[PDB]
């Protein structure tokens, strides 16, 4: 862990793109 | 050692080759000119005393 | 270029050294004048004569001229070569070459043009002809009504007027610093504001009146890989030109000019076109069934040179069908004009003028006379329909005019042409026997030079059986032949074939920036069904059952021209501050990112390069702020928000929060409480992919149209309330129904091809030039990411331990605000000094400053110049003298109540306030008759047993601390001093029975450890407790922090 | 743009090299300048000629 960001290259397997991701309501 | 890309053709087809013994790369060391493309800087090898 | 001194060196010596001495003393000041002077007409080239010159000397200027100029040439090609393949060079360099092929690419522009003006026009009549009698059948076949000319009050133009002179000030609104140049347009920007019929008379007589027009300036746009040019016009003819532009595209919306096939549309993102593409292909009769013998054919191509290969006058006869002919003439009136770079000047006669206002419309109605050519009349007519009930785009009339010709999928965008062919089994072979009749293969060489895609494994792209090759090439060929090579040209380097047929079980096709190969369930296995990003699942309309898949990559151009991105903005130099270095990454990876959703989930490439470029953009900060190079660097450093003082960089990779980096600590009345709280949370989750944003697109305007056809018939006005469920959705967001400006971005068409065509015309890179915002609303959130993100750093108080937060004694953060978008260098790491000035950063060397107790890990000089302006003048001595004199004055008072009949105040060392091998005692009290002593204790224990050991003497030490984000426990630190300093053969103690207290002061803690006689542990509490809230060289010390930080409340 | 000696605030003695075997930073910023330079916003300039490059003399 020092530093060194990391690959995404195989390290997703239960996360999806549209999970997560919300709207926002009307403002008034 | 470090090293000192090929499209489909009529040539490679996988449809027409027999495949029944997967061949190894001793096979292709021994008679470097039977199952090599470009042998560019290979030697003959001694065959049998 | 010490050789080329050398050279002319060698060059003057042997012009000097052949004269004798009665001309060597005349013409060492005679020639070196005009010998700058020759190569100085030569770079601007300006054809070198003088009169009075003999002829040997001359041929050895013209001789010297050429040789430097070989020199230079290929000096400035070997220079681009360097940059162009991504080697690191100074920004002089380029600035420099960028001159250099400009005035390259002007000598070569001026050379084309005077070769036109010799040559004569490279078109025949005979052509010219056939293209204008097409152009009439095909107005004559639609019944097109020309564009008038606007008399005298048309009642649009002032919304029209309003429109141009946005899209105007458009440009000018990122900077308020601006030139003497751009302050008149502006001033002649407002004076149109506040006169409009004044300049709408103006715009009209220079329409009817003006053929003469100021010079154009010319500039280069410095990409790594091609150059691109950027027009500047004279602003009192832009106002009119953008307001002909916003007229032509209105008029030509209206009447219908532009059939559907013509792509950018204002309705469509481009990936929006890909999956409308995809479905169109799709969606047709039988389109996969390949058992008796049928062929797919996708062709993908470019025109090239369609920019400069258009002729002026027949550009003119090709527009006085569609417009008033003044109108004609003054847009070939402006095409006419002469270039200038700084030298150079230059008359435009061939080709036109891209960077003007109205040339989005020129483009894209020539460009429909090359799809008369291609396409053909009688598809054209079964493709658009009739004028009265005109198509959709990829539909058709009924079935039988779709599959009664082989060409029928068609698209455009804005050069690149994609068709696709279905071909049978005779009309293949008679295209084949049409194709090898004029060109026979008799050793099967339409092998190689065969474009293929390699992004792709073997047995998925493009398998080059003999047949389907043959097919190709006979489908280019077919193509090539309709076009005349004086119009336009199509070239096979340059373009792409792809055959689907029963050899061949997947079609390929490469369109605005995606590779998409579609593969059919019939020719693969089972119904497995894993789920993947980046795989569009295809369905027919009629039975809905699942037909093909579609995968998405992105292409090599795409990231090479962010790699190249990246390389720009690793030029920044030593005096630029972090945080623009941070937005331009940001910035760069949104525009990559809600570009192309779905597709960087797919391609590895791309996920190794964004992960590669971010590691090289934290390596120029970890450089920028000490030299060596740290074992560990933390990522809080980086990720944290701007509100809290960070970076806020953008993630895409796997980072993972160490743990003992999520605690933090607090100290109160009862004493000091410890608190605990992973991964970074990336980008590419919290944005929606394309085919859902497309599903619940025609959703939510499902809904609107029937919600809005039952309100008409109920008289009643759709409002927030019903429209509060179908917010943020929709291509053009639901949102933008509830602009202020409906009646004025109403009257806005042909938008998207003209924020395409503003890269000729703005000078800086445009991100987003695929759509706009007030035309499509918003189309990501990143609210919920900095949320996530300061939830993920272990909350608000966990992220402020790094930041020398509690030095400045601040009760909360809410009520706090920084002093003003960007942060200095010297702020940002005297705010972070707690978290970079550590032992686990910077291994091994540590020092120690002269005048204070604080630890320097490694060497910083930006730290350092802080360090000395806050603890200047002996402060860390005055803090432990007031500290020491305040506790004197505390044990001076209440004498009887804990039996003390002497207190003495010790002879402090000047140097004891920071030596921190030994110590001494500072305040000692001597005990009336006898004093029992407890164990030795923290401040904060109340759990003590008392011995009989009676001793006299006491003795209280004082001792400072300077800590960082992993050493700052202050009760372990003062328990580890009193048990080494009582333990020890150099520290000099009068009494075995005393306490040491111990005070942080980059966290403001304090503690004590040590025996206690009793009534003196309440008391030296609230002592400490008054001191920490009432010292006046510890608010010194406060307030020279917060000048230093530049944080206010 | 550079910092001059003057713009310092507050700069003091050199009085001693170490104790207990820590090395003593000499609170001013002299061998700085003498390796170095400043520009006007604070950030720092090494110079990089080391030609021999010594590699017992970088780390002693």
């Amino acid at each position: 862990p020092t530093g060194e960001v990391l690959s995404l290259v195989g390290k997703l397997e239960g996360t999806r793109m549209g999970d997560k991701a919300q709207r926002t309501k009307p403002q008034m | 050692f470090e090293p000192l890309d090929e499209d489909w053709n009529e040539f490679n087809d996988i449809n027409k080759i027999i495949i029944r013994q997967p061949i190894r790369t001793e096979y292709k060391i021994a008679f470097p000119y039977l199952y090599n493309n470009l042998p560019h800087h290979v030697h003959l090898t001694w065959y049998h005393t | 270029s010490h050789f080329d001194l050398e050279l002319r060196a060698a060059v003057m010596h042997d012009i000097l050294d052949m004269m004798p001495e009665g001309i060597k003393q005349n013409k060492a000041r005679t020639i070196l004048q005009h010998l700058s002077e020759a190569w100085r007409c030569w770079k601007a080239n300006i054809p070198w004569k003088v009169p009075g010159l003999p002829t040997p000397i001359e041929n050895m200027i013209l001789r010297y001229v050429k040789a430097k100029a070989d020199w230079w040439t290929n000096t400035a090609h070997y220079n681009r070569e360097r940059i162009r393949r991504g080697a690191t060079v100074d920004k002089t360099v380029c600035k420099k070459n960028l001159g250099r092929l400009t005035r390259l690419y002007l000598k070569a522009e001026q050379e084309r043009q005077h070769n036109y003006l010799k040559d004569g026009p490279y078109i025949t009549a005979e052509e010219a002809v056939a293209v204008y009698t097409t152009t009439v059948h095909w107005l004559e076949s639609r019944r097109f009504s020309p564009i008038p000319f606007p008399p005298l009050s048309y009642k649009h133009d002032t919304k029209l007027l309003i429109l141009a002179l946005e899209r105007l000030k458009e440009a000018y609104s990122v900077k308020s610093r601006l030139n003497q140049s751009q302050r008149e347009e502006l001033g002649l920007i407002e004076q149109a504001y506040d006169n409009p019929h004044e300049a709408l008379s103006r715009i009209k007589r220079h329409l009817l009146t003006q053929r003469a027009f100021k010079e154009v300036g010319i500039e280069f746009m410095d990409l790594y890989s091609h150059l691109v040019p950027v027009y500047d016009v004279e602003p009192l003819e832009k106002i009119t030109d953008a307001y002909l532009d916003q007229y032509l595209w209105y008029e030509a919306d209206k009447r219908r000019l532009f059939p559907p096939w013509i792509k950018p549309a204002d309705t469509e993102p481009p990936p929006l076109l890909v999956y409308k593409w995809c479905q169109g292909i799709n969606n047709l009769q039988d389109v996969w069934e390949t058992s008796e013998g049928e062929c797919n054919v996708m062709l993908e191509s470019r025109f090239e040179k369609m920019y400069e290969k258009i002729d002026l006058t027949l550009l003119n006869r090709l527009l006085r069908l569609i417009v008033d002919h003044n109108i004609a003439d003054y847009m070939t009136a402006k095409n006419n004009v002469v270039i200038n770079y700084k030298d150079m000047n230059h008359t435009n006669s061939y080709g036109i003028i891209r960077g003007l206002q109205f040339a989005s419309f020129i483009v894209q109605y020539y460009g429909l006379v090359m799809d008369l050519l291609v396409l053909g009349l009688h598809r054209a007519s079964e493709m658009a329909g009739p004028p009265q009930m005109p198509n959709d785009f990829l539909s058709f009339q009924d079935i039988a005019t779709e599959a009664a010709h082989p060409i029928r999928l068609f698209c455009r965008y804005i050069d690149r042409i994609h068709i696709f062919f279905r071909f049978t089994a005779d009309e293949a072979r008679d295209l084949i026997q049409r194709y090898l009749t004029e060109h026979p293969d008799p050793n099967n060489e339409n092998i190689v030079g065969y474009n293929n895609k390699k992004c792709w494994p073997r047995d998925a792209r493009m398998r080059l059986m003999k047949h389907d090759v043959n097919l190709g090439r006979a489908v280019f060929w077919d193509i090539k032949n309709r076009l005349p090579r004086s119009v336009t040209t199509v070239q096979w380097e340059n373009s792409f074939v792809s055959v689907y047929s029963k050899d061949n079980p997947n079609l390929l096709f490469n369109m605005c920036g995606f590779e998409c190969r579609i593969l059919p369930k019939c020719r693969t296995s089972y119904e497995e069904f894993t789920h993947k990003d980046g795989v569009w699942n295809l369905q027919n309309e009629v039975t809905k059952e699942r037909t093909a898949q579609c995968f998405l990559r992105v292409d090599d151009e795409s990231m090479q021209r962010f790699h190249n991105r990246v390389r720009q903005i690793l030029m920044a130099s030593g005096s630029t501050t972090f945080t623009k270095i941070v937005n331009k990454w940001n910035t760069a990876l949104i525009g990559l990112m809600t570009y192309f959703r779905e597709a960087v989930v797919n391609t590895q490439e791309l996920l190794d390069l964004l992960v590669k470029c971010e590691n090289k953009i934290q390596t120029r900060i970890k450089i920028g702020l000490n030299s060596k190079m740290p074992s560990r660097f933390p990522p809080v450093v980086f990720y944290t928000p701007k509100e809290l003082g960070g970076l806020g960089m953008l993630s895409m990779g796997h980072v993972l929060i160490p743990q003992s980096d999520l605690r933090w600590s607090k100290q109160t009345d009862v004493g000091i409480t410890h608190f605990r709280s992973q991964l970074i949370p990336n980008l590419y989750r919290y944005i929606q992919p394309w085919e859902s944003e497309f599903i619940d697109s025609q959703r939510v305007w499902a809904e609107y149209a029937l919600k809005r056809q039952e309100a008409i018939a109920q008289n009643r006005r759709l409002t927030l309330e019903d429209l509060e469920d179908s917010w943020d959705r929709g291509i053009p967001r639901i949102n933008t129904l509830f602009q202020k400006d409906r009646h004025t971005l109403a009257y806005d068409k042909g938008w998207r091809v003209r924020t395409d065509f503003k890269q000729y015309q703005v000078l800086k890179q445009n991100p987003f030039w695929w759509t706009h915002q007030r035309h499509d609303g918003k189309l990501w959130n990143l609210n919920n990411y900095r949320t996530d993100m300061i939830q993920a750093l272990g909350g608000v108080e966990g992220i402020l331990e790094h930041t020398l937060f509690k030095g400045t004694y601040f009760p909360t953060w809410e009520g706090l605000f920084w002093e003003k978008n960007q942060i200095p260098n010297r702020r940002f790491t005297l705010w972070w000094s707690p978290t970079i000035n550590r032992a686990n950063v910077y291994v091994g060397f540590q020092v120690q400053l002269d005048l204070t107790g604080i630890f320097m890990h490694g060497k910083i000089p930006t730290l350092k110049i802080s360090l000395i302006q806050i603890f200047r003048a002996h402060l860390w001595q005055k803090i432990h003298e007031s500290i020491v004199m305040d506790l004197c004055q505390v044990f001076d008072q209440e004498l009887d109540a804990l039996e003390i009949e002497t207190v003495q105040k010790e002879t402090i060392h000047p140097r004891k306030s920071y030596k921190m091998n030994s110590s001494c005692a500072d305040i000692l009290l001597f005990a009336s008759y006898k004093w029992n002593v407890s164990r030795p204790s923290l401040l904060a224990d109340s759990k003590d047993v008392m011995d009989s050991t009676t001793t006299q003497k006491y003795w209280i030490d004082i001792q400072l601390r300077w800590g960082d984000y992993d050493s700052h426990d202050i009760e372990r630190y003062a328990r580890a001093k009193f048990l080494d300093y009582t333990t020890d053969n150099m520290s000099i103690y009068p009494s075995p029975t005393g306490v040491l207290i111990a005070i942080d002061l980059a966290y403001n803690l304090h503690s004590a450890y040590g025996n206690w006689f009793p009534g003196s542990k309440p008391l030296i509490q609230q002592a400490m407790a008054k001191i920490m809230k009432a010292n006046p060289a510890l608010y010194v010390l406060r307030e020279r922090i917060r000048k230093g930080l530049q944080l206010y409340s | 743009d550079i910092l001059a000696s003057e713009d310092v605030e507050g700069q003091e003695a050199a009085t001693l090299p170490s104790e207990g075997g820590v090395r003593i930073t000499p609170f001013n910023l002299q061998e700085e300048m003498e390796e170095g330079h400043f520009d006007a916003d604070g950030n720092y300039f090494l110079n990089r000629d080391a030609q021999i490059r010594d590699s017992w003399l970088d780390n002693i």
